[PDB]
RNA sequence: CCCGCAGAAGAAGCACCGGCUAACUCCGUGCCAGCAGCCGCGGUAAUACGGAGGGUGCAAGCGUUAAUCGGAAUUACUGGGCGUAAAGCGCACGCAGGCGGUUUGUUAAGUCAGAUGUGAAAUCCCCGGGCUCAACCUGGGAACUGCAUCUGAUACUGGCAAG
RNA sequence: UAGCUAGUAGGUGGGGUAACGGCUCACCUAGGCGACGAUCCCUAGCUGGUCUGAGAGGAUGACCAGCCACACUGGAACUGA
């Protein structure tokens, strides 16, 4: 039920007295398509171990997202370190027109029709973090109605 | 003077004439006052091929516009057909 | 009813003639700021009724000199 | 100098929401009162109350629902340095129609949706989401 | 223009059966379908993302016999047309005259159908059409002319088609050797293994 | 940044110079070999890279690399030069075009022949 | 354009295969010869040079060079910043300029609304039609984001008048 | 490139044009343009369009069509609608 996919695996160094110690970091992202998405980083001495750890992390710390008919609910911005992100509710059938990391997180989340762009830095870890933040910080018409004290028909 | 005439358009071996009112000095496909129809000599069956805005042509003639031999022929044909 | 423009008399020294700034409050093509642009016009005025600094309504006409193709129609707000 | 009172009011509202203050007060103005009325109608604040005779002070009572601010974002659009006017067909949709845009039209300050329905544009004062 | 190289080679490289041979004898008997073509065929490197998209595009193109410029044009047309882009592209490809004849069954391969069309064996609405890319329209009957009606290859092809699964969107008469293109095929009518999202992405690189 | 400032003084487009200015937006140019020599590469390379200083038809005196193994060039030898730098040689911005006016194609090349002006072997 | 004749007959190359970027092996040389858009490769096991085999991509074309826009939010109006990355004048005063607390009245310049005229034809887009198909030609629309004039609105900004 | 201009800016009257007009001449007035960039220098025919770009923009003005200017170089008029 949970679709999962590894975005980026990166080699890192510590430089000990002997010489350098390398290790691999794996950033994965999982989601149920129905709305739920969660990313996990992970770090390990070998690549497979790192990905597995990442998968476990991703499975935990998920976040629910209000999706309207397989697309976003309104134009949303997302920020993080280098990552300034724009994401737009595009028409059904356009498909996900979104960068790399962005495409992965969105796809696992279950949005089928979006227009994204990653401005600023496109450092995978930050851009994925930014995208997830953006998705959360997005309310539905039911939520906005509840907050403002109206009916959904009054809001439209 | 002002005249009412065909302007050659289309492709090689496949002419399509736009009938335009224009000051005779202007070049054939150049500056023109009003475009008052078209004529397609290779036009197939179940197509009109010809279309003359007759009211406009009449008005221009009244104003004093001469008519090309081909345009005159087209007018005659249109009247008969209609 | 005739087309006519209002403007301040920037000078009235040259005899039978005045220069009339016609400030227009246009929008900038790109930046969107509204900038005051000015249009000086040499206007003809018979009887030399206008002063400097006033407000005057003018209409376009056949050229009266090299630079003078506007004539005044009525002076208004002629305070000092 | 104070150069934009509406902007100041918007800022006050934002800071109040941040700091969880129940009400926010500022020198009242006619434009301000109209804006407050529009906000109340749309339901981004609970109430407003103008108080005083010589120099009256508008006091808005802010709205909370689940620990977080109802007014999620509130940005000025038109400002003294750069006025923005839109036509009825160009009137903006804030947050894809969920949030509102306060637009000052020929028939008074009203929300964007109302203005659109009427069929008239004006100065776009601010977005509220 | 046309691809004139080995066909089972194309099938092996892609992975699937592309129907590049008549299908009397199975392709597993005709080639090592599992092993890829060449010295380094048994080795299977892992394809990233670009590669998979490219492969999908290649597969579809190879299956139909469309070169790159033509395919790109088709894609442009699909995008322009209203509705779903992949579906539009697929419909256009099917609409192609060689494909239509093959579906009807007047040729064992797409190659065979194209050859017949080239050689002036095929009439569309009683009018000799020569172009394989000719877009057939709805309710258009397309028939073998009598001169090509005597071909033993044609009759063999008909039998082969009878073996194959018949398409719902055309109706073809084997004795008359005429088929009516009733409607542009639906996506449910076309094959599920063909992915369109990959192709769209590739032409939106 | 302030809109008023922009109105006063707008934003200057960043005029990017060409990296092949002797061409003068021409795709190739004809020239005469002023001088033919070998030179040492830039820092981690080892070679004797073949290069020709060429006086161009439009006045410019450039230096141009000569790719391929072996060349017939010498002084007063009209060659076609094109755009392209050699990176690991400092100040060389142009390749000669092999297979034109007075420059031969590489001998016994069977691959990238079009790049080295080599005709189809029988 | 059609009909007939013969016979697979007269008709496939170009680039690339270290990563970016789809496609890998052997031989030759040994920081040389050479390659290169970037990063880099070659000092005797070179998937990076040259040849071969094999493969990949385009195809009557395929490569290279030049040139413009894109990516480049890398001139940032939409859409950037300035403690330490490039960036706050050494500090003030101050004219032009930019901006202007709050109420009422008036004006209607900005602003907004409606109408009228124009915005050539071609082009772009949409639904059609004609060349066997396409390119191409073509009917009718839409569009031409603009400009002007007239008649309205009085929130906001401007002017004027009093506070 | 920060100052430029003496028919220069305006007036009156004659003359000239098919036509208004410093278009020209005589006199009178002392003006006119300019930091909303005059003057000077470099480059450039303009537009419908074209390419690109989500757009806003950027680049461009071959072909087709509208407009302008030129006809070895520099001046000049005659004929003529
Ligand atoms: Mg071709
Ligand atoms: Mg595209
Ligand atoms: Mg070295
Ligand atoms: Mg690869
Ligand atoms: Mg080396
Ligand atoms: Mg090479
Ligand atoms: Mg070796
Ligand atoms: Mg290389
Ligand atoms: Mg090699
Ligand atoms: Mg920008
Ligand atoms: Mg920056
Ligand atoms: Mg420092
Ligand atoms: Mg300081
Ligand atoms: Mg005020
Ligand atoms: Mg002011
Ligand atoms: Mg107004
Ligand atoms: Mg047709
Ligand atoms: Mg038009
Ligand atoms: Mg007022
Ligand atoms: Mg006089
Ligand atoms: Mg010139
Ligand atoms: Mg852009
Ligand atoms: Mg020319
Ligand atoms: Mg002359
Ligand atoms: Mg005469």
């Amino acid at each position: 039920e949970l679709q999962e996919k590894l975005i980026a695996v990166n080699r890192v160094s510590k430089t000990v007295k002997g010489g350098r110690i390398f290790s691999f970091t794996a950033l994965t992202v999982v989601g149920d398509g129905n709305g739920r998405v969660g990313f996990g980083y992970g770090k390990a001495r070998e690549v497979p171990a790192a990905i597995q750890k990442a998968m476990e992390k991703a499975r935990r710390n998920m976040i629910n997202v209000a999706l309207n008919n397989g697309t976003l609910q309104h134009p949303v911005k997302g920020v993080h370190t280098g990552s300034r992100v724009f994401m737009q509710p595009a028409s059904e059938g356009t498909g996900i027109i979104a960068g790399g990391a962005m495409r992965a997180v969105l796809e696992v989340a279950g949005v089928h029709n979006v227009l994204a762009k990653a401005y600023g830095s496109t450092n995978p870890i930050n851009v994925v973090r930014a995208t997830i933040d953006g998705l959360e910080n997005m309310n539905s018409p039911a939520m906005v109605a509840a907050k403002r004290g109206k009916s959904v028909e009054e809001i439209l | 003077m002002v005249t009412i005439r065909l302007a050659r358009h289309g492709a090689k071996k496949r002419p399509f004439y736009q009938v335009v009112v224009a000051d005779s000095r202007n070049a054939r496909n150049g500056r023109f006052i009003e475009r008052v129809g078209f004529f397609n000599p290779i036009a197939s069956e179940k197509e009109e091929g010809t279309r003359l805005d007759l009211d406009r042509i009449a008005h221009w003639v009244g104003q004093g516009a001469t008519i090309s031999d081909r345009v005159a022929a087209l007018i005659k044909e249109v009247n008969k057909a209609a | 009813k005739i087309r006519t423009l209002q403007g301040r008399v920037v000078s009235d020294k040259m005899e039978k003639s005045i220069v009339v700034a016609i400030e227009r409050f246009v929008k900038h093509p790109i930046y969107g700021k509204f900038i005051k642009r000015t249009t000086k016009l040499h206007v003809h005025d018979e009887n030399n009724e206008c002063g400097i600094g006033d407000v005057v309504e003018i209409r376009e006409c056949r050229p009266l000199s090299k630079t003078k193709s506007w004539t005044l129609v009525r002076v208004v707000e002629k305070a000092v | 100098s104070m150069q934009d009172p509406i902007a100041d009011m918007l800022t006050r509202i934002r800071n109040g929401q941040a700091a969880n203050k129940a009400a926010v007060t500022m020198p009242s103005s006619k434009l301000k009162v109209a804006i407050a009325n529009v906000l109340k109608e749309e339901g981004f604040i609970e109430d407003f109350k103008v108080e005083g005779d010589t120099k009256p002070e508008l006091e808005l009572t802010l709205k909370y629902f689940q620990g977080k601010a109802v007014v999620e974002s509130i940005q000025r659009v038109s400002r003294p340095g750069l006025r923005i006017y839109k036509r009825k067909d160009e009137l903006p949709k804030v947050m894809a129609g969920l949030g509102i845009a306060v637009v000052s039209t020929s028939k008074g300050v009203m929300t964007d949706r109302a203005a659109r329905q009427a069929g008239l544009g004006g100065e776009i004062i601010c977005y509220v989401a | 223009a046309r691809y004139l190289g080995p066909k089972l080679k194309l099938s092996r490289r892609e992975g699937t059966d592309l129907f590049l041979k008549s299908g009397v004898r199975a392709i597993d008997t005709k080639c090592k379908i599992e092993q890829a073509p060449g010295q380094h065929g048994a080795r299977k490197p892992r394809l990233s993302d670009y590669g998979v998209q490219l492969r999908e595009k290649q597969k579809v193109r190879r299956i139909y016999g469309v070169l790159e410029r033509q395919f790109r044009n088709y894609y442009k047309e699909a995008a322009r047309l209203k509705g779903n882009t992949g579906e539009n592209l697929l419909a256009l490809l099917e609409g192609r005259l060689d494909n239509v004849v093959y579906r009807m069954g007047f040729g064992a391969t797409r190659a065979e159908a194209r050859q017949l069309v080239s050689h002036k064996a095929i009439m569309v609405n009683g009018r000799v059409v020569n172009i394989a890319s000719y877009q057939v329209s709805p309710n258009d009957v397309v028939s073998i002319r009598e001169k090509a009606k005597k071909q033993s290859r044609v009759k063999a092809a008909l039998e082969l088609a009878e073996q194959r699964e018949k398409p719902t969107w055309l109706e073809v008469d084997a004795g008359k050797m005429e088929g009516t293109f009733k409607r542009k095929p639906e996506r449910s009518d076309l094959s599920a293994d063909i992915n369109e999202h990959l192709i769209v992405e590739l032409y939106s690189k | 940044a302030t809109v008023n400032q922009l109105v006063r003084k707008p934003r200057a487009r960043k005029v990017a110079k060409s990296n092949v200015p002797a061409l003068e937006a021409c795709p190739q140019k004809r020239g005469v070999c002023t001088r033919v020599y070998t030179t040492t590469p830039k820092k981690p390379n080892s070679a004797l890279r073949k290069v020709c200083r060429v006086r161009l038809t439009n006045g410019f005196e450039v230096t141009s690399y000569i790719g391929g193994e072996g060349h017939n060039l010498q002084e007063h030898s009209v060659i076609l030069i094109r755009g392209g730098r050699v990176k690991d040689l400092p100040g060389v911005r142009y390749h000669t075009v092999r297979g034109a006016l007075d420059c031969s194609g590489v001998k016994d090349r069977k691959q990238a022949r079009s790049k080295y002006g080599v005709k189809r072997p029988k």
